[PDB]
RNA sequence: GACGGAGCCAGCGAGUACAACCUUGGCCGAGAGGUCUGGGUAAUCUUGUGAAACUCCGUCGUGCUGGGGAUAGAGCAUUGUAAUUAUUGCUCUUCAACGAGGAAUUCCUAGUAAGCGCAAGUCAUCAGCUUGCGUUGAUUACGUCCCUGCCCUUUGUACACACC
C-alpha cells in the first residue's frame, strides 16, 4: 500500500537546551508508539558563536572588550520508516525556538 | 541619468555598508551579521548573543 | 618473533634507506640536487649536497608506511619550516612542493609507492618488503 | 674516523680576485668574503667546480681555483640556471648578469646616476638621502648614516 | 682566528700521548690546554678509540664526554 | 668610430628600434609589473592619450619639441612609443611636463610628477 | 647558539549558490604561483589545521664571525580598474646599527611569569596590532606598611566654586 521502510535523519537545532530535550523527548515517545527501528538522539558538540567589541561607542577611556557569545545546540535523530509516519510524527510536537529538520530518504 | 554617476564599489569599506547606520566605520560582518559594532552592542539580546563569560 | 618499520629507531632506519638506495643506484634524480632550497623558506641548500635528496626519499616513504595516503601538499607541510621574515616573527611556510612531487612520481617508478582512491599516495607490497628488509637489516645492525 | 694530517705542505694564507680569501674558514664561506658572491651562489659554484666542503679556503690546488674563477665571471656557460642572478633580462642587453669584486658596486653607482638622469623619485630620494622604499620616515635612521 | 684550533701534526702526536690513564678527554677540554678543537677534536680522540684506550659513555650531539678503558 | 659613450636601451633594442615598434614588443620586453598590467584588459588609459600624443607630434616646431598635452592619469605607463613628446602630469596643483629619453622603458608616469614639496631643514 | 637534515605533537576557530568562501588530491614551476579536478552550507571536506618553540645526528666553533639583519640593486609572481610614493609573496646579491642598554620605569605569585606558534578580528590585497587558543614551563614571597596610591579614625581650619 505504502509501507515500504526508507532511511530517515532528522536534524534538531536551537539556542534553548531544555526547549531542545524536550523535542528530543516528544520524538523518542512518538518512536515509541509507533515501535520502529531506532538510533537514539545523537548530541553533536555545541557551537559557541563569538563577537569581541570594544564597549566604548567613541574609543576614550581605560581598553575594555565584550564577549557576546550565542550557543548552538544540534541533534540528530535515525529512523527506519515508511515517510508519511515520519511526517505524521513531525508536524505535531513543533516547540517555537526550536528548528526541525528532515533530511528524509537514503 | 547622467551619462555615469559611479565608481566601482564592489570592495572595500565602499562595498559594505551597515543594516541600520549606513556606516563604512566598525563593522562586524562576521557570521554576515553586516552591523557596525555600536548598534549591535545596543541590540544584541535581540540577535540571540549573550555576555556570559 | 617478527619485524616491521614500526619497531625501528627511525633516524638509524632512514640512513639505512638512504644508504640502500645509494648501493641501487637506481630512483631517478630529477637533477635539481645542489641547486635548490628544500623549503621556501631556508637560509641555506642541504649541508651535505651530493645526496640525502635520497634521505628525503627514504623519509617519505617511511612516512608513507606509517600512514594510509599521503599527499603532496601534505608533505610540503610536514617538511617546512619557520622562515626568518627579518625584523618580523616566524612563520609556518610549506616545503618545495616540487621536490615533493618528484620524489613521489621516482618512489612510484621504483614500485615502492602507489595512487590510490579517495586521492594521495599509499604503499606497494614490493616496497612494503623492502622497507621490511631495510628494517631487518637495522635490527642486525644494531645487535 | 682518521683526521687529515698535513704539516704544512699546502701553504696558508691566501688571496683571490684582489683582495683576501684567508685561511681557516671553509672553502665556501671565505668566497663570501668577496662582494657579489654571497652564500647560496658561493656554495653553487663549489658544487660545479667539485670541491670538498668539508675544506678550507686556505688549502686548494691552483687549477680547482682556476676553475672556480672561470665559473664565477661567466655561470650561464655552466650548468647553473642563471635565473638567480644580479641582472637578469639586464638594464641595457637583455642577458643574464652576475657582476662581481670591484665590479658590482661600478654597477650600482652607474644605475644611479642613470635614474638620477632619468629624474625619477627613487633618484631624486637617493640624492636627498633619503629612504626610496617608501619606509616613512616621522621616525627611525636618526643619525644620518 | 685566535689559533688553537687549525691542524698540524705536532699538535696531534701531542694529542696521541695524553689518553692512556686519563680523566679528561672532551673538545672543550681538549682546547682548554691550546689543543684542537670543533670537529676535529672529536676526530682525534676516535683516532685513539679506534685502537682501545679511550672508551664514550656520553655521544649526545654537540656535547660529548670520554673516559679511558679500566 | 663605431660608439659615443654607449648606445641606449630597452632591454637590447637601440634608440632607433624602438621609436617603430607598437606595444606588443614592450609589453613582450618588459619588467613583469608592466606586462601584468598589459594583459589586464585597457579601456581608454591609453586610447586617447596616445591619440593626443600623434596629433602633437605632426604639428610641430621642428627638431624641438610638439604641443604640451596635460594627462591626469598620473600612474600611466611609459612605453617607447611616445617619446620625446612633452606631456603635463598632475599632482593636485599643477600639470609637471616630462621629457622622454629611450631611457623611461616601461616606468610610470607618478614618479616623474611628484605630489609633495620636499623637505628643507638640514639633508 | 646558528645552520642543515631528520624526528614530529596542539587547542580555540572560520568556511560559498547567486555566487565566487574554505579549498585537499593529480600535473606544471627553485620559488611565489599556476593549473585541471574535486570534497564541504560542515564532529562528515579544508584538518589529525602532522603549528612553531622543541628532540636526534651532523657542519662553525666564542672573530661585528657561518651572530644579526637594516638599507639597497635587479628580476619573477599575486590581488585589484590602478602598486612609482618598493601593496604584498618569492629569487640572487648587499651586508648597516647593535658584545645585553644610563637617568628612569612597566608587568607579574602557578599551569601563572616568560618562551613559542596558531586563531579569528579588520581583509579584494596587506600583521611587527587584537581578542582568544593551545604548546613548553620556571625563579621568589605566601609578607609588610619603607616607598606609591587609596580608605578610615582623631585632630586643626578664617577653606565649603572646598589648597589650582
Ligand atoms: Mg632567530
Ligand atoms: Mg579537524
Ligand atoms: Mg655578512
Ligand atoms: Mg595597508
Amino acid at each position: 500500500q505504502e509501507v515500504v521502510i526508507h532511511k530517515i535523519r532528522i536534524n534538531l537545532t536551537s539556542t534553548k537546551v531544555k526547549q531542545l530535550e524536550n523535542v528530543s523527548a516528544n520524538i523518542i515517545k512518538n518512536a515509541e508508539t509507533f515501535k520502529l527501528v531506532k538510533k537514539g538522539p545523537v548530541r553533536l558538540p555545541t557551537k559557541v558563536l563569538k563577537i569581541s567589541t570594544r564597549k566604548t561607542p567613541n574609543g576614550e577611556g581605560s581598553k575594555t572588550w565584550d564577549t557576546y557569545e550565542m550557543r548552538i545546540h544540534k541533534r540528530y535523530i535515525d529512523l527506519e520508516a515508511p515517510a508519511h509516519i515520519v511526517k505524521r510524527i513531525t508536524q505535531i510536537t513543533i516547540e517555537p525556538g526550536v528548528d526541525v529538520e528532515v533530511i528524509i530518504a537514503a | 541619468e547622467n551619462v555615469w554617476y559611479s565608481h566601482p564599489r564592489k570592495f572595500g569599506k565602499g562595498s559594505r555598508q551597515c543594516r541600520i547606520s549606513g556606516s563604512h566605520s566598525g563593522l562586524i560582518r562576521k557570521y554576515g551579521l553586516n552591523i557596525d559594532r555600536q548598534s549591535f552592542r545596543e541590540k544584541a539580546n535581540d540577535i540571540g548573543f549573550y555576555k556570559y563569560r | 618473533p617478527g619485524v616491521s618499520v614500526r619497531d625501528v629507531p627511525a633516524q638509524d632506519f632512514i640512513n639505512n634507506y638512504a644508504s640502500f638506495l645509494q648501493r641501487q643506484g637506481k630512483l631517478e634524480v630529477p637533477g635539481y640536487v645542489d641547486i635548490v632550497k628544500t623549503s621556501a623558506g631556508n637560509e641555506l641548500p642541504p649541508q651535505d649536497s651530493e645526496g640525502w635528496f635520497y634521505k628525503r626519499a627514504a623519509s617519505v616513504a617511511r612516512h608513507i608506511y606509517l600512514r594510509k595516503q599521503v599527499g603532496v601538499g601534505k608533505l610540503n607541510k610536514l617538511y617546512g619550516g619557520a622562515k626568518n621574515r627579518g625584523v618580523r616573527p616566524h612563520k609556518h611556510v610549506d616545503a618545495s612542493g616540487s621536490i615533493n612531487r618528484k620524489v613521489l612520481q621516482s618512489l612510484e617508478k621504483l614500485g615502492v609507492v602507489e595512487i590510490s582512491p579517495k586521492g594521495g599516495r599509499r604503499i606497494s607490497d614490493n616496497g612494503l618488503r623492502d622497507l621490511d628488509r631495510i628494517a631487518a637489516a637495522t635490527l642486525e645492525d644494531e645487535e | 674516523s682518521l683526521v687529515v694530517q698535513e704539516q704544512g705542505s699546502f701553504q696558508h694564507i691566501l688571496r683571490l680576485l684582489n683582495t683576501n680569501v684567508d685561511g681557516n674558514i671553509n672553502v665556501v664561506y671565505a668566497l663570501t668574503t668577496i662582494r657579489g658572491v654571497g652564500r647560496r651562489y658561493a656554495n653553487l659554484v663549489c658544487k660545479k667546480a667539485d670541491v670538498d666542503l668539508h675544506k678550507r679556503a686556505g688549502e686548494l690546488t691552483q687549477e680547482e681555483l682556476e676553475r672556480i674563477v672561470q665559473i664565477m665571471q661567466n655561470p650561464t656557460h655552466y650548468k647553473i640556471p642563471a635565473w638567480f642572478l644580479n641582472r637578469q633580462k639586464d638594464v641595457n642587453d637583455g642577458k643574464d648578469y652576475h657582476s662581481l669584486a670591484n665590479n658590482l658596486e661600478s654597477k650600482l653607482r652607474d644605475d644611479l646616476e642613470r635614474l638620477k638622469k632619468i629624474r625619477s623619485h627613487r633618484g631624486i630620494r637617493h640624492f636627498w638621502g633619503l629612504r626610496v622604499r617608501g619606509q616613512h620616515t616621522k621616525t627611525t635612521g636618526r643619525r644620518r648614516a | 682566528a685566535k689559533h688553537a684550533v687549525v691542524l698540524d701534526q705536532d699538535k696531534f702526536d701531542r694529542i696521541m700521548k695524553e689518553a692512556p690513564t686519563y680523566r679528561y678527554v672532551s673538545v672543550s677540554v681538549l682546547v682548554d690546554r691550546f689543543k684542537l678543537g670543533g670537529s676535529l677534536a672529536r676526530v682525534a680522540l676516535r683516532h685513539l678509540e679506534n685502537e682501545g684506550i679511550i672508551k664514550p659513555v656520553s655521544k649526545h650531539s654537540k656535547q660529548a664526554i670520554y673516559t679511558r678503558a679500566t | 668610430r663605431k660608439r659615443s659613450f654607449k648606445t641606449y636601451s630597452y632591454k637590447g633594442v637601440d634608440l632607433e628600434k624602438l621609436l617603430e615598434m607598437p606595444t606588443e614588443d614592450f609589453v613582450k620586453l618588459a619588467p613583469a609589473r608592466v606586462r601584468r598590467k598589459f594583459a589586464r584588459g585597457l579601456s581608454e588609459k591609453p586610447a586617447g592619450l596616445m591619440k593626443k600624443l600623434r596629433a602633437a607630434k605632426l604639428s610641430a616646431p621642428e627638431n624641438e619639441k610638439p604641443a604640451v598635452v596635460r594627462t591626469h592619469l598620473r600612474n600611466m605607463i611609459i612605453v617607447p612609443e611616445m617619446i620625446g613628446s612633452v606631456v603635463g602630469v598632475y599632482n593636485g596643483k599643477v600639470f609637471n611636463q616630462v621629457e622622454i629619453r629611450p631611457e623611461m622603458v616601461g616606468h610610470y608616469l607618478g614618479e616623474f610628477s611628484i605630489t609633495y614639496t620636499p623637505v628643507r631643514h638640514g639633508r
